[PDB]
This record gives structure tokens, sequence and C-alpha cells, in this order.
DNA sequence: CGAGCAGCTACTTGTGAGCGGATA
DNA sequence: TATCCGCTCACAATGCCACACGCGCTGCTCGGCC
RNA sequence: UUAAACCGGCGUGUGGC
């Protein structure tokens, strides 16, 4: 849940941040990328 | 909409102000202030005390 | 044969790990065992209309797969070349290409 | 705080506290030590399944020249998965009483 | 089906319809929303629903199809455009496609259009290979655009005396400069009539910014051709939305070798808008205008013009004077010399009850010869020659009792003899 | 090659050329953007470009290669200038330069010129050691430049009335004050075309600033020689870019000993975009003026002048009046002062279909000797003398009745004999 | 157009168990 | 083909308290469903 | 629908017991 990993208002770019986020949007990004590969026919080594 | 920019413009410049966002001291510590210290951004206007 | 080998690299300069590759096949006048690198990240929008015309013109996995019939000195030659996150295949380090099917596909997906 | 959500993943995965618990519960559970499930799970290595007239094990892993080399010997009734879902169906084939 | 195909009709209906259709009471949620709760439920009987619509590009790159009977705004069936079709054959804004759509899934928004069938009535094929608008090469009105019915009517007159006054045709750029309370709207309402009923060949498309809904509702079902409107129910946001959607169709349709006549009321609503929407730069005008909130109406304005290889767009853009403040009468003047037909309307002899009252001094057309024939133009001359030397009134009252003595403006000219 | 070699011709051929360069479908994007893609492809068959074009500096230091056909403005083939070109040879604004150019490679902008081969249509030589405009010494107009065309066209005598009226030579700066619904446009184009036909050895330089796109086209393609313009689809800074970029254009060819006639419509305009692109200096003057507003635009005015040493710049800019604003005519007052050389246009005889209505009689020439030989300035002197005593619509009538019962000037003058 | 990815160490020591392994 | 011998990795390392600071810049590429 | 009341996550360094 977001209450347990919060984005509290940190000002400018600079953001206080959690830990576990930053793996949730590689592992988000990474699956987003699979789902589309395996659409577009990808070489098998690819999407290995 | 265009009639609250035009009138917020006409009364200077205020709008939501109502932010505090305003520096106290702290619970507890008291003290007396001996200097201040203010940095103004190349371009910003400086104020009179600066 | 000049196979197709696919190896990821160093992301975000991509384009540049190529143009960099190639110098260094052409340093050494690699182009006897090698061949191009195919980076067909050619998803070619241009919707130029009012208020936005920066369009996307690039989008492919950061793989820049190489043509090229594999030997020792010249997979230590794509190593040598910084930016080789990893020469991808199953293997202990010599792996094999994809296959002519893929081949077809990344035609494909080059003229799309 | 209670409500939460989920990642519908297109591919499978291992759970780590499964596989490298020294001792682990998935490779105790298929009589496999550890380096072949983890040479299997990276792709540097396969593993096959329903054998039945073929000449291999079940259990047994293969690597891309196995594969290479096996694949001409039986072409339809040879099962190879590779990854997460060779784990699965050998999970989902394996009995228990038995 | 088709969208506008259950969209003629009247709610009634879409209700009835609904109720074949075996859904939840439809007449609770709104028409349009009965319409997309009906193609939702045609969709589930197992067919692929047939769209069309005019795109409008995000900046994300997909696109919408807007709906006609909708005024061009955002509705629940605004058709989803992938961005592969802007890959495939780059449809910009204003292009109106016809094609194949599927049901939204959940957790999705709209209809999804999956192949092109119809590209601005036209061939796919000719949307990729095709020379642009702003591309062209702009130039004069070299065909009349004639004016009277035919008939005789009362307000037949309205239409004789613009082809007395200065004549219009295609490509021209018309600006109609009047104040409240004169007689725009029954004027453009005539003139509408009458490009249709003389004229059906070329495309009218009417148009309405910021007006009464009931003047919306009085234009739509009188004219013929489509009735794009946005009333004061909308913001300057959507204002603008649906000009810039109705200019980039005349465009596309323009391109597509098509005559287009666009008669727009009011442009000082649009520019209030315009100025309304753009970023301040920090100063101001004369009358409380932005610097560069002119741009972007000159640019919509100057979409007006006659091109060599085929197709024309003719704007007729009312202007609006005597509102009290300056910023108004800025607009007019900084559209004075932008466009090249100027049309004058008298709102003091109109208090006088005395219609149609037009301003035939300051009226005039820019390479008017190419308006009209020879020894109509020289008529004209003699004719504008006759009506100078007397006074305003008297030119005014002559107009008026000396054409309704006639029935066709051919015939005018053969009783003046 | 060369990009206006690839220019002059339409899209069409452009498509063909493309297509024989094996590209995406280049009917898609704009025929300049066609023309970017073609140049490009061009490049990457292993040769280098010949490209020119006038510089345009910015405040990096580096240059824009502006093309004829563009408009003197921002465009996927404008050629990038690296700074070192400017430390060998210092070109300034307005220096045409040609030569070799390659490719953008990618996350580049545009094409980069290599080497020059060609500047100003000399030898690069002279370009380093050449003697500056604003050092120049200014003077007055010593060579004639007649204007009739010879052969007694309806129209010629709009050339000849001007030979009767004031001369126009070299150096000059002209003024035209008229009012809208005037005769400016077919005036200023039979005046270049008479410059081009009789006088073939100047440079002509047709300027029109804000006008309608029609008239751009009509004005491109009628008179000999270049013909640059900006229509209000430009705001005022495109407004102000191409001005001053056709006025260093006009400074460097008078460096180069080149006679240069800009022949701009309207100033007018011109300075309504001066006064928008002017900071605000906390009041304001008797119209809406800037107190600054006019540095720039007097600058740019008495940019023209005769020199001692080689060429000539000879401005015909139209003044506006009868705006119904103070401001404008504000200008026109600004402007009467600088111009040595008027020529006013009459509106009340215009509205009479008298045409060409010129006022006579506040038309002048400062040094007007050096315009004209001994005895015709005698006959001038009198014919004017014969004009003054009657009255302004005898005058007019008397002009066009007896210069259209002639054919020539000094026929018109042994005729009156 | 916005957001995410990415490119510009060597002395810890013990305790313990699991996994080759080598050697008859 | 069973039994020790050694290789290799995981897991751990008092508890509190107080104070203070720093957690980046710019270019590319991909995500597109208000 | 209306009225009243209320509305420090991490690392680092230092020091002390
Ligand atoms: N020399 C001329 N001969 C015939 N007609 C003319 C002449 N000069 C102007 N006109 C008339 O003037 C009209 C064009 O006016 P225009 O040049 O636009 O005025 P301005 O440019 O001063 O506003 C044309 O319709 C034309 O009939
Ligand atoms: N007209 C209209 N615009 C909407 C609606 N909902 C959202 N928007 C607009 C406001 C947002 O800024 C914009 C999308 O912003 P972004 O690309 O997520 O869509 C709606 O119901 N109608
Ligand atoms: F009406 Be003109 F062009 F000044
Ligand atoms: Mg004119």
């Amino acid at each position: 849940p977001p209450d347990l990993r919060p984005l509290v208002p940190l000002d400018g770019g600079r953001f206080a941040t959690s830990d576990l986020n930053d793996l949730y949007r590689r592992v988000i990004n990474r699956n987003n990328r699979l789902k589309r590969l395996l659409d577009l026919a990808a070489p098998d080594i690819i999407v290995r | 909409t265009p009639e609250e920019k035009l009138l917020r413009a006409i009364f200077g410049e205020k709008a939501s102000d109502v932010k505090d966002s305003s520096l106290r001291v702290p619970n507890g510590v008291s003290g007396t202030v001996i200097d201040v210290q203010v940095f103004t951004r190349d371009g910003v206007e400086k104020d009179k005390r600066a | 044969k000049k196979r197709w080998y696919v190896v990821q690299a160093f992301s975000g300069f991509e384009g540049r790990v190529a143009t960099s590759l190639r110098e260094h096949i052409k340093l050494h006048n690699m182009e006897d065992l090698f061949g191009e690198v195919m980076v067909p990240t050619e998803e070619v929008v241009e919707i130029r209309g009012g208020q936005r015309r920066k369009s996307e013109r690039k989008f492919f996995p950061g793989y820049v797969l190489v043509q090229m019939v594999m030997n020792d000195a010249s997979w230590h030659l794509v190593r040598s070349v910084p930016r080789v996150m990893g020469f991808i295949g199953g293997t202990s380090d010599r792996p094999a290409p994809i296959s002519d099917k893929e081949v077809d596909a990344i035609m494909n997906r080059l003229q799309q | 705080r209670e409500r939460m959500g989920h990642i519908e993943l297109a591919s499978p995965t291992a759970h780590i506290w499964f596989l490298k618990s020294l001792p682990s519960r998935i490779g105790l559970l298929l009589d496999m030590p550890l380096r072949d499930i983890e040479r299997v799970l990276y792709f540097e290595s396969y593993v096959v399944i329903e054998g039945g007239m073929t000449n291999l094990e079940r259990q047994q892993i293969l690597t891309e020249e196995q594969y290479l080399d096996a694949l001409e010997e039986f072409g339809d009734e040879f099962d190879a998965k590779m990854g997460a879902e060779a784990i699965q169906a050998l999970l989902k084939s394996m009995d228990l009483e038995q | 089906m088709n969208l506008t195909e259950l969209k003629n009709t009247p709610v009634s209906e879409l209700i009835t319809l609904g109720e074949n259709m075996g859904l939840e009471n439809l007449a609770r949620m709104r028409k349009q929303d009965i319409i997309f709760a009906i193609l939702k439920q045609h969709a589930k009987s197992g067919e692929d629903i047939f769209g069309d619509g005019v795109l409008e590009i995000l900046q994300d790159g997909f696109g919408f199809l807007r709906s006609a009977d909708s005024s061009y705004l955002a509705g629940p069936d605004d058709i989803y455009v992938s961005p592969s079709q802007i890959r495939r054959f780059n449809l910009r804004t204003g292009d109106t496609i016809s094609g194949k759509i599927r049901p939204p899934k959940e957790g999705e928004r709209y209809f999804a259009l999956l192949k092109v069938n119809e590209v601005n009535f036209d061939k796919p094929e000719n949307a990729r290979n095709k020379i642009l608008f702003e591309n062209l090469t702009p130039l004069h009105a070299n065909s009349r655009l004639r004016m009277e019915r035919g008939n005789g009517s009362t307000e037949d007159l309205t239409a004789r005396v613009l082809d007395l006054a200065s004549p219009i045709g295609r490509g021209q750029r018309g600006l109609i400069v009047a104040p409240p309370k004169a007689g725009k709207t029954m004027l453009l309402q005539n003139i509408a009539q009458s490009i249709a009923y003389n004229h059906p060949d070329c495309v009218l498309m009417v148009l309405l910014i910021d007006e009464r809904p009931e003047e919306v509702t009085e234009m739509q079902r009188l004219v013929k051709g489509e009735v794009v409107a946005s009333t004061f129910d909308e913001p300057a946001s959507r204002h603008v939305q649906v000009a810039e959607m109705v200019i980039e169709k005349a465009k596309r349709l323009v391109e597509h070798k098509k005559d287009v006549i666009i008669l727009l009321d009011s442009i000082t609503r649009l520019a209030r808008a315009y100025n309304t929407v753009v970023p301040a730069s920090g100063k101001v005008l004369t009358g409380g205008v932005d610097a560069n909130a002119l741009h972007r109406p000159k640019r919509f304005f100057g979409a007006a013009r006659n091109v060599e290889e085929g197709g024309s767009l003719t704007i007729i853009a009312t202007a609006l004077i005597d509102t009290g403040s300056k910023m108004d009468e800025v607009i007019y003047e900084e559209f004075k010399g932008t466009g090249n037909m100027e049309l004058h309307l008298s709102r003091k002899i109109a208090e006088k009850r005395v219609f149609p009252a037009i301003d035939y001094n300051r009226s005039g057309t820019r390479k008017e010869e190419l308006l009209t024939t020879q020894e109509e133009l020289q008529k004209m001359w003699i004719l504008r020659k006759i009506i100078h030397p007397m006074g305003e009134i008297d030119a005014m009252e002559f107009l008026i009792n000396k054409l309704a003595m006639t029935k066709t403006n051919d015939d005018f000219f053969e009783m003046m003899k």
C-alpha cells in the first residue's frame, strides 16, 4: 500500500522517497517491455 | 475564470495567499536575534533590508 | 556465414555505442568478419501538428544485434569497445545467434 | 493501508525465498541440487518434460547444445520448456502420494 | 452502426432502441450517454461497429474521432484512434475518417478504430500522397458565387443587396462589421439558405460561437448542411477547440479539392477567448489585449484562401462594434487589414426599423473585377456612382424601396434601364 | 545541389525527385520539408552539396543561411554557419554566401557550411577588405531612373505621372502616403515592372509586409527579381526579422557597389510591429506609441542613401492614412521629416473611379534639379505652374485625359508644344 | 510531452551447514 | 559406492541518547486509453 | 435540502553514557 511507502513533499526535483518505489518502477517497466516484446514477434533470445 | 484573473490583477497581485508558510522559533527555545542574513538569486529584486 | 548475433550494451547512449562499435570495426578493418549494426529503432511518428511537434522517431529495445561470423578475437573486439554490458546468448560466453526467421522479423520491424 | 493491488506478469517467476534458503524448498522437492535449477532459471540451461519414448530422463537438465542435438531425435512428443514455466509444469505434474 | 445514424433522431427512438437492446433504464442517463450504452450493447452482439468522425490530435500522438452532431466536442462516443494509424497514413486534424471500431474492454476509455475504410469520402491511398493546405498557392476569388434566390422574397433582397453592394466568391475572406441589435442573425440565415438553394454544389458549413442555445437550435434545423456550434455553455477552451477543429476540417476538405463556406459569428468573442487562453508576456496593449493574443486568431482568419489546384475556403466572420470598450474595436482594426473583403451593417438605420441596413459606402471587395462580368461591372460602377452623392438615409431608402419594387437583380438592371 | 534550384519548381517535381531518391512518402510532409529530406538523401549519396543563402547572426555567434524562396525565414534547410567563418571573413547580416555544405549527423540540427566559395557574387578576398555601409558617405540622387515604359499602356501612365509629378532616382528615400482603397497595389506593380523593363541593370527587390497571401502570390510571379514577403501569417517577430534581413542584404549589396530598389508596403504595419516588439519605458506617447518605438523604424527607413563610392539604396515605403486612430498618423508624421521624397495618393478621387489619383500638389522631391535635365526641368516648372491655379478635380482630369491622349512623356512635351 | 534510465574491495571473524570431492 | 576432508556461502555482530549534513546534471528513449 | 460545533525514510560523520 502507498501509505507504507510514502512520497512526502520534498521541494524541487529532489524528493524524499522510499526504497521500494524504485524497485516497483523497474519491475513494472520490465513487465511492460516484456508484454510489448511478445506481441512484436521479437527474437527468442531477446525475450529470453 | 477571466473575471477572477482580471480581479486579482486589478487588486494588485493577490491570490489564495492564506498559506502561513512562515518560520517561527522552535517550541521551547528562546533567544534574541543579533544578526540577519539574506541572499537573493541573480535576477530577483532585493528587498530594502538586504 | 555472417550470422546476426544479439548483444546488449550500456543503454542510454546505445546509438553512440553502435557508432563506436563501427569505429572499432573500421579501425582494424574488421569488415571482413563483420557487417552492420541494425538498430531499427524506427517507429517513425511525425505528427508535426499544432502545439506539439516533438515526435518519437525512435522505439526499439536497447539491442544492436550485429551481423558477423563469430570468432573469439571478434568476441574480444566487440567486448573491447566500452559500453557492452551484456553479450547475451545461451553459453559460457560463446553464444549462438538468433535464427533467420527473426531476421525476417527484424526486416519487418525496419520496414513497418 | 489495508487495500492493496497486484501486478499481472506475462511470464511466471520463481520466489527467491524457496530457492536459496540453504537448504532450499524447491530443490529438495524436485530431488535436484541448487546449481541445476540456478542454471535453468537463468536460461543458460534447459530442462525437459514428458520424456516417454525418448532415451533421455525427465528430471535431467539440458544446455543449449544439448537442446540443439536432442531436438532432431524427437520433435513432437518431446517437450522442453525453459524458465519458470518449465518449473511450474514440473510442479503441476508431480504426484505426492506415489 | 453509425453514431450520426442514431443521432439525427431524438432521444425517444434511442430509448426504444435501447429497450430493444435490453439494458438498464436509458431515459435516466443523457441521450449521448444513451448512444454510448447502445453502441456498447450493439458491440456485445458480436459485430464490428462502423463509426466515423473528424480527427483531433492530442500531445500523446493518438486521436479522437469527434462526431458532427456532438458539435466536435468531447463525448463518450469519441472513437479512440491508435497512434499506428497516424504512423501509417498520418491523418491530420479535421480528416473525416470512417472505419471499423470495437467496444472498450474494461479499464479502457472508449471505442477503438481498427481499420480505416473511408478517408474524407475518398480512398485511403489519396491520404498519404497528397499536397498539403499551408503548402498550397493562395489566389483571389475567380469564380463568382451568386446570392439572389430567384423567387423574390422579402429577405431575398438581403442576398440581392450583397450582389449589388459587393460580390462574394470562392476563396474570399469576408468580414461583417455590425453593432449589436442590427440584423446579423437573419442576414447570415438567408445567406446560408441562398447559398444552399442556388449553389448546392459547395459545402455549406455554418458556424456559431457563444450565442443563445435557442439560436443554435434555430440554426441547426433551418439550413442545409452541418451546423457545429459552441455557445456560452463551453469555456474558452472548448471554444478554441471547436474553432480549430472546424478550420482544420475545412483545410482538409480544400486539400481534397472542395469548396467550404464558413459563416462565423462572431469573430470578436473568438478573439476574446483567444486572449483569454494565451500566456501572459508581462505587458498589455491598448484596450486590454495581450501581445501574442492575436497570432492564433490571425492564423484562423487567414486560413481562408483560393487555391490554384482545387477547392476553396471562404470565411464570413462577423465583427462586432459599439461594445463601449476598446479591446473589441482593437480586434476589428487588426481584422480590417488582413481580410480582403469588407461588409458593413448599419444600426443607426436598423433602429429606424429600416432593414436591411447595409453600409453601401464602406462596403467593397478587392479584385472585384474577377467577381463579376464586364458589362455588369460597368453597370455596378455606374450604380455606385449614382448611390454616392446622395445621403445615407437617401441611399438606403432608395435601395430598399426600389429593390422591393423589383424581384431579381438582372430584372433590377433591366428596370433601371 | 542548390536549394533554390529545387525551389523554383512546384511540389510535384520535388515529389517525383524524392521518389527517384527512394524515400518515404514525400507528399505527406511539407514541400520545404520535402526539400530537406531530398537534400539529406542527396548528401547520403556521398557528395558535398552546394548551398547558398543570406546570413542571419544570432547572439551565440554562429549564422543561418536563409534562402530566398523561403521569404528569409526559419526553415529546415537553413544552413548552419560555424563561428569560424565569422572569425575568418566576418560575414555580416545580409551577405549572400554560397559554398559547400554537409548533411546533419544525428542529434544535430541542419546542414553545416564547410567552405565558402562565393561571397555576394564576388571573390571572398573582397569580403574582408571592404568599406562598410554605415561607414559610407551619403549623398543625393545624381542619376535619374526613368519610369515610363515606352509603348503606351493604360497603367503606363501610372509611371509617366511620376516622371511628370516628381522624378525618382538612385539613393532616394520615397514615401507613398495613401488611404486604404486608393490604388497602391497596382501602382507599385507597374512601378516594379517599369523599373525592370526599362532599367534591367538595377536590382529590383520588391517587399511586402502583412498583406493577403493571394497578393503575395500575385506579386512573386509577376515582376522581375526576388520577392520576399511576410504576410499576417507571421507575428511581429518574423516581420522585424524579414525586414532587418532584407535591409541588411541591401546594405551589403550597396557595399558591393550595386543599386537596390526596395518597394515596401506598408511602413505603418512595420511601425506597428516595431512598437509591439519594444520594451516599455513606463510611458506612452500621443496615439499609443512607446517612446523608443521609433528608433529602429527610423534606422530602417534611413538605411537608404546614395553613395559616393558605388551603389545606391532607394526605398519606396508606402504610408497609410485614414485609419481612424492617431498612432498610424503619428508614424506618418515622424516619417515626413526623415524621407527626402514624398508622393501622395488620393482616395477622394479614387472613389470617383478616377485612376490614377496622385496628389500632384503635395508631391515633390528635394534636390530635384539633379533628377532631370535643364530644359526638361524648365518645362516641368512651367507645367506645375499651369497645374497649380486650377482645382483638384480640374488638375486630375486634365492629367488623366491629356496623358491618355498621349503615349510617352517627351511626346507629351512635344504635344503641349 | 513527460518520466525513467543512464553515462559522464581487497584485515572481520566465528559459527554453522550444504555441496563437491577424493579415496579406499 | 560409502565416509570423512575440504570449498563455499549465509548470518550475526549491546542498547539508548544528543548534534550535524546531504538524497545530482543533462541527453536519450519509451510510454502511448483524456 | 437547511442550521450549529470540531478538525524522520535512509545513509554518513561526531559526541556522550
Ligand atoms: N491605374 C488604375 N487603373 C484602373 N483601376 C485602378 C487603378 N488603380 C487602382 N485601380 C482600382 O483600385 C482597385 C484596387 O485598389 P488597391 O490597389 O487595393 O487600393 P490600395 O492598395 O490603395 O488600398 C482595383 O479594383 C482597381 O479597379
Ligand atoms: F487597403 Be490598402 F491595401 F491600404
Ligand atoms: Mg493595397
